[PDB]
């Protein structure tokens, strides 16, 4: 009676939708032929149930390269998803917000918001849309762009939560990043409800530290974004002691309208060899999730403010001793808040423990714990784009892959322009204020 | 920039209690009788304002503070300061707030020896900062 | 006769309203199921005060049950002690108000409000004599809240001369467990001073020091939390359910807790709150209770009374006691308290007694405390107001729903209003 | 009527202690369990002197029981007799004062003075008719030394009129069990002349030699010290807690020993004292004990009184005895001493008869003593205490945590004062 | 809940390490997997407990030649320790404090305060550290150095115990080892809280002697510094007669804040053969402690002055007998003490009997003594080196891997004066005072 459905965008997106939606299998006793041999129905929200037992799910996976697509086909989870979710074009938009927004994104639009229909008009309270793409291929960027726009002009008001790769600061698999990243950042400024920033350098950082696998995969960085939705889905998806809704992550996390870019972190990682040698309190949890090395981008907030913060925990957790860990982060003196808010901290409960992948990394734990936390040294991470941006702008390298394919020089400027009164406002909010 | 100092164990350099009342009395025009009392925090801000100009903002502190959450927001601002000067001795408010004589006298014969450290010779008037 | 309804908003509500029935469930003696297995018929004389006599000897709970999310129905019902409630009452939204007090009292909760008022004019009607409401929420989140406020608020012009309890969770002074209370938190307080008769005040920071210090519980989950507001909910009802030397009711402590009609913001406590193995050490008498009522340690409200002064103190007592011994117990700590007591109030003392223990124990008590220290409180979160009012932090979400800033400027100057009373009144002679 | 709150401070108190309330429980028959166990209703007539009636017919004792180590603590729940105890009683830190009288009464000690005086008052509150205190502690660790005349000086503060008893272990001439213990002992001498009314000095040598001779026990282990303390405890006591055909209690052992105000440091004594083979050879009479009492090897205080001069001795017997043969006993033991005793303290011996004898004996005594050869003791002390303060040794760890050198000069000179005093009047004719 | 961590620095602190663990799992019945098949929880002190049974110690093994901490980790005792607490350097300091505390202890000091900051942090009253190592290793004394630095600056005031290797005055392994150790002393005099020296040829005669083991290893040696090192810690891990902290040895030890060098001393030491034939009365054990030669440093204190002195008793001790060979030991013509010390003896009590290590040397006793006296004579001994130093010095000699390290010959001469000037402190309280 609850649903919310979910949106893969580019073969970031539909990687991240294999970990994710094999995390939910895994968490609901799925089999891949979707079958079922502190709950609820807690499936549901995501996993619509046909006249058998078959259940399959609400999620939508796009991709104009048919690799990825005819993997998931080929794949294990073949039976599960319904035929038509599987959305494929002919050529890839080869990291051109140009042609997956104007040019290649046009021709496939109209099917893909029809199957979105399609899912909404047989729900009864849907919440909104999880978006899963990255700033980096024109896929994603460009398509998710167009696709947001198309949403919020056909759904007025629904919560939608976009999930993006940030491009890292240095670790860059492209050479064009910053001018598809721009382009989508200001295009889907004005219709992201909320967006979470994710880097890929980070999530390399911990899995060496912390997991101890000296040569992952782009496999387990799924597995953390996975685990990571599964623990915001969770207050939504089973019984819990302290219940929050998508609206209040919305609500609680956004001060001002432009500025709606947290960032999130996940807690304990640890590996089965390590799972023993010490306990997972709250309070260890807790501090591991606000030291800055355990985040998952490249930016270090010891230099900006918390404007807010959200934890979100599951298992066997005891309030008092979070109102006892909270209150010593508050004590802390490497978090310093803002001045117009006293009180930033949000607390979720839920008593399901958080599920663990055969064949995974991690190691079966007792509590979780995921910190959303709205800050302001992430603006920083946005200057060093408006840089690079501006050095390729500086000699107008690669502007007429864009020119010649629907696209003017205008919205290069005005994104620019855009980006700058984003860093403005940033600043803005980051100072004191007389009296 | 600013120099910054330990306290461990050292003889003939040791200030008793009323000592030391009387110079935070006398440095800062006023009439505490009791060294816990400074778990207000009020007087480290005086003494952070007076030991740098400026390096503080004296609008945001409670000199009426009566309650824990007013001596938090105080020791949130000092360590603002201490992080703004470059001194990285953690404080440990949590005792602090509490008002208990150990970690109170503890962190002022420190904080002695910090300013100690720390201070050129200037003259001005504690009431015009204070309001 | 003299029948409650109780009304319960928000997901703190429902929980705290599901352990306090099951503590009224085992004063009277009813199974789950709702059938009697009591074996004194005291527990039935006066059993339709909470219960409504369905056919076959079951008795129903006279109680509704309002939220946004049917996370919280769904436990409720799952869990035992959840057939006994008629299934129409659980009335219950699809998305959630999502912390924020304009779905909760503006957008969401028009679209159940008037189910909610249906419901609640049929067992007016049902009812024989009806007493009054008492309604447990909180102001934290948005739904409980909002919800609360605009429940109040109809169901006051639609009965003037009733009489309805609040037992709101007020947020604590150091931690926050939302971002975006302050608002809620002084919209709630704003729809209360005006349109109710008497609040009591939790904090869930006080609550944990109790359950630390007193109970020496170290894993102290919100069931206990739950348990010991749901006590306090019996201990004050308890006068009016079973006989007395001294009987009472609501009406009674309201006339003497509210010298001033806008001053109904009040400090529960009880006693005897002990460890588990610390219980036999230790004789209940008369001023055990007393002494141990009368003290910061034991008050569920995130205000210590010695900073201010103690204008009206109600006292309900429950077991076999000498009278006397009461009357003397609030005499000398009266007389050895003048400091924190008004001297314009001479016997500032309300004192209540009932017949019936509270089971397993041989007697016990129950504090209302209307003290003005709560002001602190309020300056508290009014300040917390301005710093997250004056820079229009959070604002845009309640514009988007319509609402005006001049609601937020006019609440702020009546709380500030009600901060000012307090202290005059603290400030008479 | 006439309650008394035993307070025991330091890990020496805490076992004194723990023997004591062990000697009373065989006094008064209680099962370690806490029921009554006895035979005569005279054990029940006056049990509420040192134990407080819980209910279910329990018992448990009026004691407080303070340290800065757990280690006591538990040692103390862990054995026999521990279940009686309040369990709220056991109030303990965690980190040891560490042999240091600074952290014992400025930095550790006021971290649990206010939770000690919360008991205390709440004890003070639920007793009839208090009579006064007794503390259990030593002068040589930091711990006992530094809380005890902490306790002292604040409970004195909140009661002027009451008496309060000191039972202060003294450092023993020949050995030191520590090493810094001549400013604590100066410092808790101080506080003791200050603001106690009288105090025993007891001491480890004097107790070995005893042991050794008297007892011929080759293997003396602190449980038979112990039970000699807490012997000498119970004797001074029984004259308030029994019948007797002269009843005393402690306000007139304090009245009769006490000629001034500061002279207030008594030695006590224990009669009969027998080996096990040796105890069948002797007849327990009334003369045995006398001069069993007045002699240097049954002084319990590391000081010849020959060396010195008898002020005043009081004199309590248990057992049925016949009163002209104890009269005619102290007459003979004076006249034939006279050199020993003031000539301007004309009958100069207090005695108390009591009605039940000790502990498989058919009768026996207890000796008090006010004699000035003590200042010897005090002499010694000063004399080291000098020798460690001529040249500033360890004297920084006490100017570390904020104690300044006038203090200890200032004590010095008021313990130099009473010693001047005690040899003024020892010299007065 | 009464917390104290140790320390481990060097290669001689991990194998002392190695030896106080083996006895400190022999003595809380603790199998090296970390599980339990006179007792309070004693071992709460020490070890830290999971959510299972398994218990880890509250130690950290740091040192720069990962040799030792690889055969630590591939050893038995494997499973106990958590994984972190064994970090590992690169490259060893190769006997230079300059190596040691500039240029390479500097890139893992963070990693360690980091360790130690996360297992302070979870304790609950914590009294302070034990810090094993040595004076000669570069490793050892000059991060060692490093660390008594940054944990004053961290931690205020806690107790901070150093068991160093004094050098021996003619039984040297290295070359070096003067100028490490006036280095090391000058820059920890104000951050060690009480330094308890101990001496390797010392140790040798004991075993020589008593022992009867004409050829002993560091094995044995390492045996017996964890046998003080348990009977230190007794009081504070078990139940006693006479209970003692970490604050009373600090403060019963130490009359002026330069000297605060106490030595060690522990009887009795016989074989299993021998283990017969005497009683061990605690007045013939005392006799032993008080003999020059069962002492652990070459310094014969019969040419000095007793200051102060701490015997700790473990087993089935009658107090009377103490006191009694006390006063005895007082009256001997070898024990003078200085003229402001009329009472330099503190006694503490345990009634736990010492633990035998199976395959050992020692034999299973039921009394057990341990000796920390704070004497004169040691003196002497900084006056040798004190000597070598200047010889050393006389040429300039090794004085190039210093400077070109990150080092100042100003550095090497303000420790020459500040030794000297402890010299003529100790000196000076030799002395005896006028009237
Ligand atoms: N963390 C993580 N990032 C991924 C993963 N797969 C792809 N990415 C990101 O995606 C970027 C590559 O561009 P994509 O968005 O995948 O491009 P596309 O979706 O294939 O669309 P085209 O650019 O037209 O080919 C890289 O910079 C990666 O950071 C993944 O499995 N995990
Ligand atoms: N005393 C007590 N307080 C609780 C308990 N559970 C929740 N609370 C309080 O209730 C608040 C939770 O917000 P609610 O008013 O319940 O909001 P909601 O009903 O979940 O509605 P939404 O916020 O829109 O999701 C928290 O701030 C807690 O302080 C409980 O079990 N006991
Ligand atoms: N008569 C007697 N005296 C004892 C006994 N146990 C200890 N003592 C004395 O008490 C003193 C012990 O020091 P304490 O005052 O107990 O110090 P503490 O309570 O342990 O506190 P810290 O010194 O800080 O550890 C010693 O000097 C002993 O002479 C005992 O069982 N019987
Ligand atoms: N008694 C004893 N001394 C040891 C032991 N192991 C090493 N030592 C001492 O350590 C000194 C050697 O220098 P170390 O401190 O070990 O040097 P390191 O820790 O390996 O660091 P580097 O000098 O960089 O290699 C020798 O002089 C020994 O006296 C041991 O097991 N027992
Ligand atoms: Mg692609
Ligand atoms: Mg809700
Ligand atoms: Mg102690
Ligand atoms: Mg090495």
């Amino acid at each position: 009676m609850r649903e919310c459905i979910s949106i893969h965008v580019g073969q970031a997106g539909v990687q991240i939708g294999n970990a994710c939606w094999e995390l939910y299998c895994l968490e609901h006793g799925i089999q891949p032929d979707g079958q079922m041999p502190h709950h609820h129905d807690s499936f549901n929200t995501f996993f619509s149930e046909t006249g058998a037992g078959k259940h399959v799910p609400r999620a939508v996976f796009v991709d104009l390269e048919p690799t990825v697509i005819d993997e998931v086909r080929t794949g294990t989870y073949r039976q599960l998803f319904h035929p038509e979710q599987l959305i494929t074009g002919k050529e890839d938009a080869a990291n051109n917000y140009a042609r997956g927004h104007y040019t290649i994104g046009k021709e496939i639009i109209d099917l893909v918001l029809d199957r979105i229909r399609k899912l909404a008009d047989q729900c009864t309270g849907l919440q909104g849309f999880l978006v899963f793409h990255s700033f980096g291929g024109g896929t994603g960027s460009g398509f998710t762009s167009l696709l947001m726009e198309r949403l919020s002009v056909d759904y007025g008001k629904k919560s939608k939560l976009e999930f993006s790769i940030y491009p890292a600061p240095q670790v860059s698999t492209a050479v064009v990043e910053p001018y598809n990243s721009i382009l989508t950042t200001h295009t889907t400024l004005e219709h992201s409800d909320c967006a979470f920033m994710v880097d890929n350098e980070a999530i390399y950082d911990i899995c060496r530290r912390n997991l101890d696998i000296e040569r992952p995969t782009y496999t387990n960085l799924n597995r953390l974004i996975s685990q990571i939705v599964s623990s915001i889905t969770a207050s939504l998806r089973f019984d819990g002691a302290l219940n929050v809704d998508l609206t209040a992550f919305q609500t609680n996390l956004v001060p001002y309208p432009r500025i709606h870019f947290p960032l999130a972190t996940y807690a304990p990682v640890i590996s089965a060899e390590k799972a023993y040698h010490e306990q997972l309190s709250v309070a260890e949890i807790t501090n591991a999730c606000f030291e800055p090395a355990n985040q998952m981008v490249k930016c270090d907030p010891r230099h900006g403010k918390y404007m807010a913060c959200c934890l979100l925990y599951r298992g066997d957790v005891v309030p008092k001793d979070v109102n006892a860990a909270i209150a010593t982060i508050k004590t802390k003196r490497s978090i310093q808040f803002v001045d117009w808010c006293p009180t930033g901290f949000k607390v979720g409960i839920n008593y399901q423990p958080p599920t663990v992948v055969p064949g995974g990394d991690l190691a079966k734990v007792q509590r979780a714990v995921c910190m959303l936390s709205n800050t302001t040294a992430i603006a920083e991470a946005w200057a060093r784009l408006d840089h690079k941006f501006d050095l390729m702008y500086a000699k107008r390298a690669f502007v007429h892959w864009y020119v010649g394919e629907g696209m003017e020089e205008g919205e290069f400027s005005e994104a620019r322009e855009d980006m700058a009164a984003l860093e403005k406002d940033y600043e803005e909010v980051g100072v004191d204020s007389v009296e | 920039m600013a120099v910054n100092v330990y306290s461990t164990s050292v003889t003939s350099e040791n200030l008793s209690r009323h000592d030391m009342l009387a110079w935070v009395n006398d440095s800062l025009h006023l009439n505490y009788t009791k060294i816990e009392q400074l778990c207000s925090g009020a007087a480290y801000c005086q003494f952070m304002d007076m030991l740098f100009p400026g390096c503080v903002h004296l609008r945001k502190v409670k000199f009426q503070a009566k309650l824990e959450h007013e001596y938090i927001h105080n020791f949130k601002v000092l360590q603002a300061a201490f992080k703004k000067m470059g001194v990285d001795k953690i404080i440990p408010v949590e005792k602090l707030v509490k008002g208990k004589f150990q970690d109170n006298f503890e962190f002022i014969q420190w904080f002695k020896k910090f300013f100690d450290a720390n201070y050129d010779g200037k003259d001005y008037n504690p009431l015009l900062a204070r309001q | 006769m003299r029948e409650i309804v109780h009304i319960q908003a928000g997901q703190c509500g429902n929980q705290i309203g599901a352990k306090f029935w099951e503590v009224i469930s085992d004063e009277h003696g009813i199974d789950p199921s709702g059938n009697y297995v009591g074996d004194s018929d005291l527990q039935l004389e006066r059993i339709s005060v909470y219960y409504n006599e369905a056919s076959s000897h079951k008795y129903v709970p006279r109680a509704i049950l309002v939220d946004l999310e049917p996370g919280t129905m769904d436990s409720v019902r799952s869990g035992a002690f959840g057939h006994l409630f008629r299934p129409d009452n659980f009335i219950f939204g699809q998305s959630g108000a999502g912390n924020n007090w304009a779905k909760g009292h503006y957008t969401e909760g028009a679209e159940l409000v008037d189910s909610v008022l249906d419901v609640v004019r049929k067992e007016c009607e049902n009812c024989d004599c009806l007493q009054g409401f008492q309604l447990t929420h909180s102001l934290g989140g948005g739904t409980g809240s909002g919800m609360g406020t605009l429940l109040i608020s109809k169901v006051r012009e639609e009965y003037p001369d009733r009489i309805m309890n609040t037992f709101s969770v007020v947020p604590s002074p150091k931690v926050s467990d939302t971002v975006v209370e302050p608002y809620n938190a002084t919209l709630s307080i704003h729809q209360l001073v005006e349109n109710t008769d008497e609040t009591y005040c939790i904090d869930n920071e006080a609550l944990y020091d109790i359950c630390f210090r007193t109970l020496k519980l170290a894993t102290p989950t919100y069931g206990d939390l739950n348990h010991l507001v749901s006590a306090t909910m019996s201990g004050v009802t308890t006068s009016l359910r079973f006989p007395g030397q001294l009987n009472a009711d609501l009406r009674k402590l309201a006339v003497n807790m509210v010298p001033f009609p806008r001053l109904h913001f009040f400090m529960p406590g009880f006693a005897p709150l002990t460890a588990r193995g610390s219980q036999q050490y230790r004789a209940l008498t008369v001023p055990e209770l007393t002494q141990q009522m009368f003290d910061a340690k034991n008050m569920m409200a995130a205000c210590d009374p010695r900073h201010g002064r103690y204008l009206t103190v109600a006292t309900v007592f429950r077991g076999r006691m000498s009278m006397k011994e009461v009357d003397e117990q609030m005499l000398a700590i009266q007389s050895k308290n003048s400091s924190y007591f008004v001297e314009w109030i001479p016997n500032n003392v309300k004192v209540a007694v009932c017949d019936i223990p509270p089971r397993g124990l041989k007697m016990s008590s129950t504090f209302i405390g209307n003290s003005t220290a709560i002001q602190e409180l309020f300056k508290r979160i009014s300040e917390q107001f301005t710093a997250m009012f004056r820079r229009k932090a959070f604002l845009h979400w309640y514009t988007g729903e319509g609402m005006d800033e001049m609601e937020f400027t006019e609440a702020e100057s009546n709380m500030n209003d009600l901060v000012s009373e307090y202290q005059q009144y603290q400030d008479a002679t």
